[PDB]
DNA sequence: CCAGGGCTGATCGTGCAAAAGTCGTGCCAGCCGTCT
């Protein structure tokens, strides 16, 4: 993972039970990007006609 | 020369789906002898969908009638079959004229598919064309050649054409395009397939560069004499119990061996047709030389109606295609270059010949006749000819258009 | 009791000539691009 400066604190109930409150400068870093490659596949099912 | 075997040796000369249904037919006769997932997801195109639409709208009861019995009759590969007059006709009335139905078959020419359930091509075409923009250059002259004047279009010929129409070689032209990117058969829009089509038979052993004998997966109809019914053959009650279960064991064991025969038979029949043409598949389906039974029942060690009957109804398969035995028959034709040749070799390079040409300039016979003759063919002009107009190729003379 | 002759169930041969389909290939008719 990655290294995150944290304070336990309540925070306008975002922070109310188990939700973790994240700073918009978080997406901005582009921290925690990922990248997911899925690739999908046409055949040809060549007939007899 | 024999009954209880001339047919034992002429059953074989069918497919294998028919020798199982007819072993299955002979499987019941002699008591002796023997061998979840209901999620079928369902969908539309152009007959539910169709109707869907159907609904949605505002129809009234006689018209909601009447407009099934047109959406019913929109074939699904574009347009409607009967004509219209026959709709009238099925509605069973008397006060309903054509005008009453016009409309509701009118109304659905605007639906999901644009052009949908249209009738004798020009209909479709022409309403394409009415929800066009009003503001489009060739709007006008479009229209004017889609009322009339398509024969003329159809042709091959486009100058006499504009020179009646009162059209200019440069606009109209371009008018045409507009008529060339509208799509007829708009009914098919939403249309799609799912098919298969395939059997096996005797495949490739691919050893070498060459495909063989290999052998027989799925073809034997398991046929093992009954040993539970057969022990009681010797202690027998009767008289007619012992006759009855001797001569069905004989038939059995009759059956089993001609069985066994047959396979063998064609097991190592599949590759000496194959091999004496080798050719057709490693150089290529041009590259192809004259084959007969007869010549075949030469090479092989065994008669011509045996090898025959054997080849006829047996599907072959190699990693380079499969094509039955019986289609590999062809004639002869001269060549004088050391082997003579075949009119599917014609046929196809004529094909290949007339895919690679100038668009503009067509080839022809003389032309084709020619070629070949430099290539070394020899052939007559006619056998061109034939084969060309066979493989419903149409005219090169009326395939030109305007580059 | 054993070998010779007659009876009979088993076991073969998966062949062969006859009538029709097929294209090499020549003949013949219709149609269009062009120069007269």
């Amino acid at each position: 993972g990655q290294n995150m400066r944290v304070a336990f604190m309540p925070w306008n109930g975002y922070n109310f039970e188990d939700s973790i409150l994240v700073s918009e400068r978080v997406v901005q870093e582009d921290r925690f990007t990922t990248i997911h490659i899925q690739e999908l596949a046409c055949v040809s099912r060549d007939t007899k006609l | 020369m024999t009954p209880q075997l001339q047919q034992a040796i002429r059953l074989l000369q069918l497919s294998t789906l028919e020798l199982q249904q007819e072993l299955q037919q002979a499987l019941e006769s002699n008591p002796l002898l023997e061998e979840p997932v209901y999620q079928g997801e369902t969908t539309q195109t152009l007959q539910d969908y169709l109707m869907w639409q159907v609904e949605l709208t505002p129809f009234t009861d006689t018209d909601r009638a009447i407009a099934t019995s047109i959406v019913d009759a929109v074939d699904d590969t574009g347009y409607l079959t009967i004509q219209i007059e026959d709709i009238v006709d099925s509605i069973g009335d008397d006060e309903i004229g054509l005008e009453e139905v016009e409309a509701v078959l009118k109304r659905i020419q605007r639906f999901d598919p644009v052009g949908v359930a249209a009738k004798d091509l020009r209909d479709c075409l022409l309403i394409q064309l009415s929800q066009f923009a009003k503001e489009t250059p060739w709007l006008e002259e479009a229209r004017l050649i889609i009322s009339d004047h398509l024969d003329l279009l159809a042709n091959h010929d486009f100058r006499t054409l504009m020179r009646v129409t009162r059209l200019k070689e440069e606009v109209l032209k371009e008018a045409v395009n507009l008529i060339q990117s509208l799509d007829p058969r708009p009914g098919q829009s939403i249309q799609t397939s799912e098919p298969e089509y395939v059997i096996p038979d005797v495949l490739v052993r691919k050893v070498s560069g060459r495909w063989t004998v290999e052998l027989n997966a799925d073809s034997i109809p398991r046929l093992k004499i009954n040993q539970q019914y057969a022990a009681m053959g010797n202690s027998a009650r009767n008289d007619a119990d012992g006759q009855f279960i001797r001569s069905n064991l004989q038939e059995a064991r009759w059956l089993i061996k001609s069985l066994e025969s047959r396979n063998d038979t064609l097991l190592r029949v599949s590759r000496c047709i194959v091999e004496q043409q080798q050719a057709f598949f490693e150089q290529g389906e041009e590259y192809m030389k004259p084959m007969v039974l007869a010549d075949i029942a030469q090479a092989v060690e065994m008669h011509e109606s045996t090898i025959s009957r054997v080849t006829t109804q047996k599907y072959l398969h190699s990693p380079r295609g499969i094509f039955e035995l019986k289609y590999f028959f062809s004639s002869h034709v001269n060549t004088e270059g050391g082997g003579e040749a075949s009119s599917t070799a014609i046929r196809a390079l004529v094909k290949k010949l007339i895919a690679a040409e100038n668009p503009a300039k067509p080839l022809s016979d003389s032309k084709l006749t020619s070629m070949l003759s430099e290539q070394g063919i020899m052939v007559a002009r006619r056998t061109v000819a034939k084969y060309r107009e066979s493989l419903s190729i149409p005219p090169s003379n009326q395939r030109k258009q305007l580059v």
